[PDB]
């Protein structure tokens, strides 16, 4: 938006515990809202957050502040009993981080405890360490703002922006205090959702049919559930980052979100088909390798679906990509179609070492391109040399003994009785794997009748690897279709990813980005974002329509395929910070409305 | 009246007895 509001003397503080602490998606979400929250800020906006050593070590340069209210909070509180860091994050924007040593003020831990006692009858138990460092963290930040506005010889409007139930308790006092702050409330993700969906108890089925305290109690985490129910209570504005975690906010934390803050990305150009024509090239090699001795199908009719992120077999929808996979290779067999298949599962498992069959085939592969090269160079050389003496060539000649010698070589590396592995990787539990065990059962080995071949490569992408030295972003640029059909997907990352750099994907309805690119698209599969059905279907019919969709896309043409990808290229515009900025400006505005309606009118 | 609040600790809270969420709402309401 482009919108006149006032912010003059208006100062933001946006309190997150993963501001230079990278312990999740996150991290990611601040980094990248940095620069387009600076650009409208100014020099009025701060990253409250914890104190780490790596963290300032690695990220942080430590300044000093540069205003003298500024100066004063941080002598006080550091006088005071605490030790508080003032400096700059190093990103784009390079936003100022006030950093907070939690440990250092432990000393008042019990102390600060009874305090919650008494104004938010939230009561927290001695093990949790991750809710006693929330704990400390609130009450250090809540201290902080009140410190800042007692110090300021102009008192100014403060809008301070709680990210998750660990920058919470902050909220949570600052209004048991009647600090004059505009507070906001953002949930990335509900609390109870996880332990829920991982129930397998239809969770979002039954999300007007649950017990929160009875199943907080169940999994003994009563205190963290209770102090995310009262920061959302609490909150001037309760934003989410997507309508299903709405949803599961409005069932769990009796609380309507006011708006929908979506995550967004620095989009960057990060065209779109030299890349991908090269990738494709170095995946088509890296299953040249593989398939070395089994190459029987052809690699230009061979289509690279795939599926990446956390090894959640459950949430990610694994099992369900895996019963497509084989309902799909039962389609392209009765069918006869001869497309192929390759399906990458891209995640990281406890894993031993590289296969020895993986990389003898790749080594094989080396082999005969190294061949393959030698002989093509000094076969150009002789025709060129018998183009220029003005003869036609004779290839009965051009090959002497050694190229024979060296193809023949070739040709016995090539031979090869048992099939291409399934995982190129020595997995240290073979039994207690489900992606392995559900391979297994349904039966895709990778053999010559198989349509569908299927890689599991549970290891990041990096270019220091061997057998594929290209990271994600590289190796997934070359892909024809992201597979992503989850569960429990707060926004989804993974997809988002996929979508900005171009590649079509499929998603579901319970996932945040599914639900954005329902509602921001007339029709999304003409865009190449495929969106399954997953809330109001049972599980057989999501693969069932699951398999629809792929089939749907392997039945596209080149002419369609390529179509769909210009259209995906085009999609990228919505997920920029540039648009989904102006979700954040609305909120922080209605914080301001309601906290001081006198000062601030909003209208949306 | 601190008693509640050692039940508070050690995580031997009864979700939907004396420490039931609508206290705390209570308390949150009143001091808004």
């Amino acid at each position: 938006w482009e919108d006149e509001f006032d912010l003059e003397n208006a100062v933001l503080f946006e309190v997150a515990w993963e501001v230079a602490n990278k312990v999740g998606g996150i991290y990611t979400v601040l980094q990248t809202k940095a620069k387009v929250t600076g650009d409208e800020w100014g020099d009025n906006y701060f990253l409250v957050g914890p104190y780490t050593e790596q963290g300032v070590r690695t990220q942080v340069e430590l300044l000093e502040a540069p205003t003298p209210a500024l100066k004063r909070t941080l002598d006080s509180m550091n006088s005071k009993g605490c030790k508080v860091y003032f400096g700059r994050w190093l990103i784009e924007g390079g936003p100022l981080v006030v950093l907070l040593d939690v440990g250092a003020s432990a000393w008042a831990l019990e102390r600060w405890k009874g305090e919650l006692w008494d104004t938010c009858n939230i009561g927290v138990p001695w093990y949790d360490r991750e809710a006693n460092d929330a704990v400390l963290f609130g009450f250090l930040t809540t201290w902080f703002l009140g410190e800042f506005l007692a110090q300021s010889e102009e008192k100014p409007h403060v809008v301070a922006h709680f990210h998750e139930w660990l920058a919470g308790v902050g909220l949570c006092l600052c209004r048991a205090r009647r600090l004059p702050v505009a507070t906001i409330f953002t949930t990335h993700a509900t609390l109870l959702g996880r332990y829920l969906c991982a129930g397998a108890v239809d969770f979002y089925n039954n999300l007007e049919n649950f017990n929160v305290d009875k199943e907080a109690g169940e999994r003994q985490i009563y205190h963290r559930y209770c102090m995310e129910r009262a920061a959302a209570h609490c909150a001037h504005v309760f934003t989410t980052v997507s309508q299903i975690t709405a949803i599961e906010a409005q069932h769990l934390l009796k609380r309507k979100p006011d708006i929908v803050t979506p995550n967004g990305l620095n989009v960057k150009k990060f065209e779109f088909q030299n890349l991908h024509a090269q990738s494709k090239a170095r995946i088509q090699e890296f299953v040249r390798g593989h398939f070395y001795g089994h190459l029987d199908f052809n690699l230009d009719k061979t289509l690279y679906f795939f599926i990446a992120g956390r090894y959640e077999f459950s949430n990610k929808g694994a099992d369900v990509f895996l019963e497509a996979l084989a309902r799909l290779n039962y389609l392209l067999r009765v069918n006869g179609s001869e497309q192929t298949v390759v399906a990458f599962f891209i995640m990281p498992a406890r894993t031993n070492n590289f296969n020895v069959e993986t990389l003898k085939g790749q080594a094989v592969r080396k082999q005969l391109w190294d061949t393959a090269n030698t002989v093509k160079e000094k076969f150009g050389r002789k025709l060129y040399e018998s183009l220029l003496v003005g003869s036609l060539p004779d290839m009965n000649k051009m090959l002497d003994k050694e190229d024979f010698t060296m193809m023949k070589r070739a040709i016995f590396a090539t031979q090869r009785q048992s099939f291409p592995p399934v995982c190129t990787h020595n997995m240290l539990d073979d039994s207690s794997d489900p992606i392995l065990t559900t391979i297994r059962r349904i039966g895709l080995f990778n053999s010559s009748a198989d349509r569908v071949k299927v890689i599991f490569h549970p290891e990041f992408l990096s270019s220091t690897s061997p057998l594929l030295p290209v990271d994600y972003e590289e190796f997934v640029r070359g892909c024809h279709l992201g597979v992503f059909p989850s569960y429990y997907e707060p926004w989804g990352y993974t997809p988002a990813e996929c979508t900005v750099m171009g590649i079509p994907s499929i998603s579901t309805n319970l996932s945040g980005f599914g639900c954005f690119m329902e509602e921001h698209i007339a029709d999304p599969s003409a865009y190449g974002i495929y969106i399954l059905d997953r809330r109001f279907r049972s599980l057989d019919d999501s693969c069932s329509q699951l398999t629809s969709f792929l089939y749907s896309f392997c039945q596209q043409s080149r002419r369609q395929r390529i179509i769909q990808r210009n259209r995906t290229e085009r999609l990228s515009d919505l997920l920029d910070w540039k648009y989904l900025g102006r979700y954040y400006m609305s909120a922080r505005h209605m914080a301001l409305s309601k906290a001081f309606p006198e000062h601030f009118t909003y209208e949306p | 009246p601190e008693e509640e609040r050692r039940k508070w600790e050690e995580g031997r809270i009864d979700y939907m007895g004396k420490d039931a969420f609508a206290r705390i709402q209570e308390k949150l309401d009143r001091f808004l």
